[PDB]
């Protein structure tokens, strides 16, 4: 049975940032 | 079969090159309406999934969202509402979303936001855009479609998703399932609250919402809701947040908002939440450069 885990609690990046031209 | 058939690949291709007939858009509304009505009003979804917040007619930002998240069917999508109003291209936005819903009805999902009601989008842009580019009858066809959108989703029995938030009337999920469609969004009650309420770090329990409709709810309300229903997370949208996502109540709730530099009044990023098959969650942040 699955459990919600946020990635930074597993030593991974919580976020990825995509900066785009407007 | 009374209106003939759409060429959906043609329609999608023309939308991505950013010019539909009135009958094409009508067909998008009627066919997607039938699909919405064939699926539950409380969706039961499985991960992997990408979850997106408000768009508000910012069509070029929607295209950026698909570019970085993966165009359907490369990723599964759940949008949390507020596709139209305020932005300059509500029609392109909702047409592309309805096209993907028709083409990938089991891998692409749209929830109802408070702007998917005629009482709201009459005033905040969509009615005017329909009238200027097509006609009022088309806007009413959109209203008929919007009145059949699902209103909440549960991902793998652990993530409860809706546009606005909780309701003091929500005791059982069956209460959501018993909401009959088509319906407009009334100015009080369960449906209203699911589309309009906000979390508030200063409120204890429930408070009156400043919008003039619905409520605010505090952190113990969230904790008791997750506890009662054996859930792990509430995922909602509706409020602009600076980073495109924002946690509430020790990460028991998250707000997603996917329209960057929202309606020219904010300098926010947009975000989407990536949920893998184990329900490990991360965020993809869209930041326009200056
Ligand atoms: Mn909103
Ligand atoms: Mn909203």
């Amino acid at each position: 049975k699955k459990r919600v885990v946020f990635a930074d609690s597993k030593g991974l990046s919580l976020t990825a940032i995509h900066v785009f031209s407007d | 079969g009374h209106m003939g058939s759409l060429n959906l690949d043609s329609i999608i291709g023309r939308l991505l090159e950013v010019q539909l007939t009135e009958n094409e858009i009508r067909g998008l509304c009627l066919k997607s309406r039938e699909i919405f009505l064939s699926q539950p009003i409380l969706l039961e979804l499985e991960a992997p999934l990408k979850i997106c917040g408000d768009i508000h007619g910012q069509y070029y930002d929607l295209l950026r969202l698909f570019e970085y998240g993966g165009f359907p069917p490369e990723s599964n999508y759940l949008f949390l509402g507020d596709y139209v109003d305020r932005g300059k291209q509500s029609l392109e936005t909702i047409c592309l979303l309805l096209a993907y819903k028709i083409k990938y009805p089991e891998n692409f999902f749209l929830l109802r936001g408070n702007h998917e009601c005629a009482s709201i989008n009459r005033i905040y842009g969509f009615y005017d855009e329909c009238k200027r580019r097509y006609n009022i009858k088309l806007w009413k066809t959109f209203t008929d479609c919007f009145n059949c959108l699902p209103i909440a989703a549960i991902v793998d029995e652990k993530i409860f998703c809706c546009h606005g938030g909780l309701s003091p009337d929500l005791q059982s999920m069956e209460q959501i399932r018993r909401i009959m469609r088509p319906t407009d969004v009334p100015d009080q009650g369960l449906l209203c609250d699911l589309l309009w309420s906000d979390p508030d770090k200063d409120v204890q329990g429930w408070g009156e919402n400043d919008r003039g409709v619905s409520f605010t709810f505090g952190a113990e309300v969230v904790a008791k809701f997750l506890h009662k229903h054996d859930l792990d997370l509430i995922c909602r949208a509706h409020q602009v947040v600076e980073d495109g996502y924002e946690f509430f109540a020790k990460r028991q709730l998250v707000t997603l908002f996917s329209a960057p530099n929202y309606c020219g009044e904010f300098d926010n990023a947009g975000a989407m939440m990536s949920v893998d098959e184990t329900l490990m969650c991360s965020f993809q942040i869209l930041k326009p450069a200056d």
